[PDB]
């Protein structure tokens, strides 16, 4: 009588896997066998990505960058002398460092205007009051509000080779394209209408600590403002202390030369940002990119660790159990 | 002590013919709903954190911790309100329906709403009654109509109840002709079969013949009327007041012990969200001394944040830090163990392997509260007759005068009309054709099945009865002649004193008082000279299994009969107490009464009683047997059913072995101190009585240099079988309570099919009430309800072993699974300049409890069998003793917050180490911190649907369905959000993170390893334990 359907009596149709050792030794060995070279692949792929990183922020006497450590003429120009022994041979990718930089400080991540990046006529003469204390000065409403759009990193870095004289081959930077495709055709654009963009930009200020106001950030009107990709690429936040931002990018020659041949560069620095009080560091760093990313072993070292525990575990229970 | 009057009209103080079984109204609903809910530790705590969100300046914004609540909180109040529509909507339809009122020689038809106390309701048939009657009368002569309490008790046999004598004259004519009554009746108790009154009929002069009412006249309210023409009744109780009505209040058992270990995992939680505020408060400004750790250049703070108090930014930092760190405490919880519970109670009722053929009913679940508190069960306290052996009464071997008739021709005549007078039989009125049986039909219908079976015995023999012709008794006394009696006086049975009693009329004489009862009960007062001769004949049937009752008569004189008369209507008549100013009487009038034999009545075992006892002392459980029958008789059961092994040394505490009152000391230490803990399961049981627990436990008050009571249930302790013969009703409960204390709480269950039952029933942790021959008295006081025994072993070991499981695993997993959500956050804290910056966005904050976790849990905690059902009942011998509530412990406890601490730490400390890179992509280009964060989230979300997903053993495809779905949702939610959910927003925050997270094969490579790392130590288990 009681309603005698399947679900009501506790008995729907089920799978009920049964785990029995035959069942689940072959798990540990399938593992074991297939990150280990998984995790020789990414170790290999990884090991093979050449790298040079030069901290170029001064404190050491000896620096060449030591003149400009302090507050300085607002123009320094340091140089640093590095040495490529092993050639570069794909498209090689410059960044930039900083340590003891929180770019991810409650404070300093509210402190954007998102509205008003996004082309919003009616934010851009008024910014938010998340970016607060560099939300207006001179009785106007600064155009990229904010901290984070105000401490933007400002220093010039170049590289030059020094071939068979010594002479200085001066390496070729792009600047275009280091910034996500979407957030720069999507989430930035320019206030939203007129001809020249000085005029769209009528009724704001530039940024604090800034040199020159938004609207002259670059020449070619595809990167001019809150569309120039070194600034839209500050705003995207580091999330550790030391991080680092791309900076350019150098694509490999179409002929049969590689980007970055081996033998001795200068780097040199129109030194700017001064991170000497905040205790921090200034790196530039020159890296190759595989399917993979960049020079980073933990990928590699962690497949090949847990691919053979995994495995010395099914041993130990194939000894066990075939010979108990 | 209220008096009315009939007709209203004289020889207001009283309430109005109206149910309200609901709770709320349309008025205050909310105001007493949500003051219900937010009273709650856990409802309290978010409310209170929602206000802080929405006074000071915090990290997460106020959406994240009052959407997740507005619902958790309006998804209650709509389940609750709903449910509770419906008892708006069955009162109305229950008292709004037409019930016709004699008002004054006019039949108006009111609303059952309008009737008051003291007015002549006139009930048609299959018509329930508008309220409590009190049959004044009917159409049909003989004042008598058949009530069926289909409805209140359960019951289905028409009980009949009878008319007040006075008044059946009056008939649909002028019974409103001011009939002068004045029903002075007790106060409104919720017995609903106990009743106290009286009747004051005046005459048109002088008149005051009051007839004593009773349960037999009061009609009770809502019990159907059946196959009659039509009563008149004069409400007594009116709505509210009338015991349907007043048995509304019946939940205050409903409390397990898996609802006080959630309380204490809540009390954890929130001191390890304390600590982590703390300890995350004491470094930031350890890390804030350095000058440039607080505004470096970068970020400055605004001058009004410069310039505010220092204490006041301690006090602020700490509840934004109470405020990031606010979801370690499940906000779901509440909602989904609610809805488990509800959903999930119906499996133990719509179950058809408790349905019997006969009763043509299964089981009946009376507290959803208690389902996880049958698969914890440690002690079991069942009734002998009418669980253990149904009352299928064989009568044997009657004994005349201690001669084993089958004495010539002297008494066995007094002994066989003795067997057909001194009960209630009621033979059925109308027989069937006769011809086809060996009588007739005369379906003999009592409610004691110890009477039935001793006509039926007499009817082997010569006499035969067949009368309760309207006062009187007919019977064949071998020969065809009826033989008319007259009944007088129904001394009634009462469990306490075990005798019933008549005081019958001779047809041409004398008065006769018949006495049956229990030999301990009868023996006590009869001529001492017989009591050697027929107890022999009692010890051999008692030995051998059967019920024996002593049958004892007495003549009684006319000026002795004419004093008793007055001894026994003035215990009727009187308002106050007559149930004990009764007890105290007929207990005086059954003093020294000629013993004329005894017989024996075999009764048999149920269906499994056997297999069902061995099924649960596999299971652990110590199955204790209180019964009220003989001590032979009970230990010959108990032999049967193997609680009493072949090979036990039996421990006999009972009358054959102590009677003195410091002779039982000697025993009650000697056999426990230098016995049972100086020396199992199958060579030790004791045997216990009424009188010796009483002499125990009663006046234990004087000796205490050892305590009788604690070397007693030292003894019982060390003991899986007891069996405590000639108990009562309130020493049963007695015995439930004196366990219910030791040495911390051994959870006890109580079986009882009676309406002696009804008092362990309602004592112990958690009562079953058998459905049976004698009522449905106890199934209805019950929490669960079942008709027979041999279904105990279903209901505990394959109901509470899933009800309880299912629950341990939804507790367990809910705290889990937010330490897994929360330690990320915290440890994001150091990696910042401890400035409470959270780790994961704000959508991901608000859903990931109600929405990305929130099913797969309630599919698992409904549909789940970690032993398949079928399994869990062939198997006792472990699988139930396996928790001892064992699930829900430290060591489970601590094993699980360690894993959702190993797993937090693995989620955190491998994506920051995979972010060391310069680069994830093969384009070269950075991730943020919402990138950092949706990492984290996704193997987060991962990982906790499959720790359950490696849980589940019985994977229907609703278990397929809210797993993969939950995953699947994830992720299209994810993708939804990054695309746009612009317009309404301040943030544009997480406008691609997941879709350029999820274009990196390094990123896919290290979810799947952090997954596969951090389900590791648990693979690992499964393991260990398939293995050896
Ligand atoms: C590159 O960036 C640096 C640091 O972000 C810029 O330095 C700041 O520049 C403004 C003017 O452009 C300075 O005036 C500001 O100095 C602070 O204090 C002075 C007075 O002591 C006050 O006038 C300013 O309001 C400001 O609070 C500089 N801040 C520093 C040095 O930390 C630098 O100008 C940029 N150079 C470029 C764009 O070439
Ligand atoms: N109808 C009856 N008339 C007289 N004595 C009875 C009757 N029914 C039971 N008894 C006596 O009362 C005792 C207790 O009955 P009860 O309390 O119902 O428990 P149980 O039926 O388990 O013995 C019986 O053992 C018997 O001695
Ligand atoms: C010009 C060049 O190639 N050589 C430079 C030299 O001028 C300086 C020196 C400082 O250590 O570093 C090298
Ligand atoms: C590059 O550094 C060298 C070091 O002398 C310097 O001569 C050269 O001018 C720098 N680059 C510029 C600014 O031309
Ligand atoms: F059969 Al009983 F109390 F012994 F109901
Ligand atoms: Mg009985
Ligand atoms: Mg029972």
């Amino acid at each position: 009588r009681p309603d005698n359907t399947a679900f009501k009596q506790q008995r729907l149709p089920a799978w009920q896997p049964i785990l029995t050792a035959g069942t689940v030794l072959p798990i540990f060995f399938i593992i074991g066998l297939i990150f280990i070279p998984i995790g020789i692949g990414i170790f290999v792929t990884s090991n093979n990505i050449r790298e040079i990183e030069i901290d170029y922020t001064g404190t050491e006497p000896s620096s060449p960058c030591n003149k400009c450590l302090s507050p300085d003429v607002t123009p320094c120009f340091c140089t640093i002398n590095f040495t490529l022994e092993k050639s570069f041979e794909g498209n090689v990718f410059m960044y930039y460092g900083l340590s003891n930089f929180y770019q991810n400080h409650r404070r300093y991540v509210k402190s954007r205007d998102d509205s008003q990046l996004n082309g919003d006529s009616s934010a851009l003469l008024n910014p938010s009051k998340e970016c607060e204390p560099y939300r207006r000065n001179e009785d106007k409403p600064i155009a990229p509000c904010g901290a984070i759009m105000n401490s933007m990193f400002n220093d010039t870095l170049e590289l030059f080779l020094i071939g068979q004289d010594s002479y200085p081959i001066p390496i070729a930077l792009k600047k275009k394209g280091i910034a996500w495709w979407t957030d720069k055709n999507v989430k930035f654009r320019n206030p939203p209408g007129g001809d020249n963009l000085e005029e769209r930009f009528k009724g704001t200020t530039k940024p604090v600590n800034w040199l020159k106001p938004v609207y002259m950030l670059d020449s070619d009107p595809d990167n001019n403002g809150f569309i120039n990709e070194d600034f839209i690429v500050w705003m995207r936040t580091a999330a550790l202390p030391t991080f680092r931002k791309l900076y350019r990018l150098i694509e490999r020659k179409s002929d049969l030369h590689p980007t970055l041949p081996a033998g001795r560069y200068w780097l040199n620095v129109t030194y700017n940002y001064p991170v000497h009080y905040f205790d921090g560091r200034k790196r530039m760093i020159l890296s190759t990119i595989s399917w993979m990313g960049g020079k980073n072993p933990f990928l590699g070292i962690a497949y090949i660790a847990v691919g053979s525990i995994s495995f010395l575990l099914g041993v130990v229970l194939l000894v066990i159990n075939h010979k108990y | 002590t209220r008096t009315v009057f009939v007709g209203n009209h004289p020889v207001q103080r009283f309430c109005d013919n109206r149910i309200v079984s609901s709770k709320y109204t349309l008025w205050n609903f909310l105001p007493k709903n949500l003051f219900e809910q937010f009273r709650r530790i856990a409802n309290f705590y978010f409310l209170i954190i929602f206000l802080v969100q929405v006074t000071v300046d915090t990290p997460t914004s106020p959406v994240t911790s009052g959407l997740p609540l507005f619902f958790v909180i309006t998804v209650t109040a709509i389940k609750q309100g709903y449910e509770d529509w419906l008892r708006h909507r069955a009162d109305n339809e229950v008292n709004k329906s037409t019930v016709y009122i004699i008002e004054n020689a006019k039949r108006v038809r009111k609303e059952s709403e309008k009737i008051k106390v003291g007015d002549v309701v006139e009930v048609q048939a299959d018509e329930t009654f508008p309220c409590d009657l009190i049959l004044l009368s009917s159409c049909t002569t003989d004042g008598t109509c058949y009530v069926t309490t289909a409805s209140l008790d359960g019951e289905s046999n028409c009980k009949t109840h009878y008319a007040v004598r006075d008044t059946i004259a009056l008939c649909t004519a002028e019974s409103i002709d001011t009939l002068r009554a004045a029903i002075e009746c007790e106060q409104p108790q919720p017995d609903l079969y106990k009743f106290v009154g009286r009747i004051n009929i005046y005459s048109n002069s002088l008149e005051a013949v009051a007839r004593s009412l009773g349960p037999e006249n009061l009609l009770l309210k809502g019990a159907t009327l059946k196959n009659t023409e039509k009563i008149y009744g004069v409400a007594v109780y009116t709505g509210m007041e009338t015991k349907m009505a007043l048995n509304y209040q019946g939940k205050s058992q409903k409390r397990s012990a898996v609802e006080k270990s959630i309380n204490a995992f809540l009390i954890v939680y929130l001191f390890i969200l304390l600590t982590k505020a703390a300890v995350c408060t004491t470094l930031k400004y350890v890390w804030q001394s350095t000058p440039y750790n607080d505004e470096p250049w970068y970020n400055q703070k605004t001058q009004k944040e410069r310039e505010t108090l220092k204490v006041l930014k301690m006090f602020t930092d700490f509840l934004s830090f109470m405020v990031l760190f606010n979801f370690i405490i499940p906000v779901s919880m509440y909602v989904t163990v609610e809805m488990q519970k509800f959903l999930g109670s119906f499996f133990i009722s719509w179950d058809k392997d408790f349905y019997d053929e006969e009763i043509n009913e299964g089981a009946l679940v009376n507290t959803s509260d208690l389902n996880e508190e049958l698969g914890q069960v440690d002690y079991v306290f069942t009734d002998k007759t009418g669980t253990l052996t149904e009352n299928s009464m064989e009568f044997i071997e009657c004994c005349i005068d201690g001669h084993k008739y089958k004495v010539d021709k002297n008494r066995e005549e007094l002994f066989l009309r003795a067997l057909c007078l001194c009960h209630t039989v009621e033979i059925k009125t109308n027989d069937a054709v006769d011809g086809a049986t060996e009588s007739a039909e005369l379906t003999y219908i009592s409610s004691s099945p110890d009477e039935i079976a001793l006509v039926k015995g007499a009817k082997r023999y010569g006499f035969t009865f067949l009368g309760n012709r309207n006062g009187y008794m007919r019977v064949e006394n071998q020969r065809k002649e009826i033989e008319e009696y007259e009944l007088l006086h129904t001394l009634n049975f009462d469990a306490v004193r075990r005798r019933m009693s008549v005081i019958v009329k001779t047809q041409e004489g004398d008065i006769l008082l018949f006495c049956k009862g229990a030999d301990s009960a009868v023996f006590p007062r009869v001529q001492n000279h017989e009591i050697e001769l027929t107890k022999v004949h009692v010890e051999r049937n008692a030995m051998d299994g059967y019920r024996t009752l002593c049958v004892a008569f007495k003549e009684i004189a006319p000026d002795d009969y004419e004093r008793i008369n007055r001894q026994l209507i003035e215990a009727k008549m009187a308002l106050q107490d007559r149930e004990e100013k009764m007890e105290k009487v007929f207990d005086d009038i059954e003093t020294n009464m000629n013993l004329i034999g005894a017989t024996a009545v075999e009764d048999k075992l149920q269906d499994q009683a056997a297999e069902t006892i061995e099924a649960l002392h596999a299971a652990g459980l110590k199955v204790w047997v209180l019964t009220g029958d003989k001590m032979e008789t009970a230990k010959s059961t108990c032999y049967a059913c193997r609680l009493f092994q072949t090979n036990t040394e039996l421990l006999e505490l009972t009358t054959k072995t102590i009677e003195e009152s410091e002779r039982k000391e000697d025993r009650l230490h000697e056999l426990l101190i230098e016995y049972r803990k100086k020396l199992e399961h199958q060579e030790y049981g004791l045997i216990i009585d009424g009188s010796t627990l009483s002499l125990i436990l009663n006046s234990s008050q004087d000796s205490s240099s050892n305590n009788y009571k604690s070397i007693f249930l030292q003894i019982c302790m060390k003991c899986t079988a007891v069996l405590c013969c000639r108990m009562a009703p309130l020493q049963k409960a007695q015995i439930v309570r004196m366990v219910k204390n030791l040495k911390g709480s051994p959870i006890t269950l109580s079986i009882g099919d009676g309406a002696n039952d009804v008092s362990m029933i309602l004592e112990s942790h958690v009562g079953i009430g058998i459905k049976g021959k004698e009522g449905r008295q106890a199934a209805r006081n019950s929490d669960y309800s079942v008709p027979k025994f041999k279904h105990l072993k279903k209901l505990l070991l394959a109901h509470g072993h899933l009800y309880y499981v299912r629950i341990a695993h939804l507790v367990q997993y809910f705290f889990y699974k937010n330490l897994c959500f929360i330690l990320p956050q915290f440890l994001y804290q150091f990696f910042c300049g401890f400035s409470q910056q959270p780790l994961y966005d704000a959508a991901y904050l608000t859903m990931y409890n109600i929405c990305f976790t929130s099913l797969p849990i309630l599919a698992y905690s409904l549909l789940e069998q970690h032993i398949n059902i079928d399994t869990l009942t062939s198997d006792p011998r472990l699988y139930m003793k396996i928790s001892g509530n064992a699930m829900l412990q430290l060591g489970p406890f601590l094993y699980w917050t360690f894993l959702a601490a190993f797993e937090g730490t693995v989620f955190f400390f491998g994506t920051y180490f995979l972010f060391q890179t310069a680069s994830l992509e093969e384009n070269g280009k950075v991730y943020g911190n919402w990138t950092f964060g949706t990492i984290v989230f996704t193997v987060l979300v991962f990982t906790v649907t499959l720790k359950l997903a490696l849980d589940t053993r019985f994977w229907t495809w609703i278990n397929h369905f809210v797993i993969w779905g939950s995953l699947a949702f994830y992720v299209f939610f994810s993708f939804f959000w990054g695309g746009i959910i612009w317009p309404f927003l301040k943030q544009q925050r997480m406008y691609f993170v997941f879709a350029q997270m999820l274009s990196s094969v390094s990123t896919w490579l290290a979810i799947i390893l952090l997954i596969f790392i951090s389900l590791f130590p648990e693979i690992l288990l499964i393991v260990l334990k398939n293995v050896r």
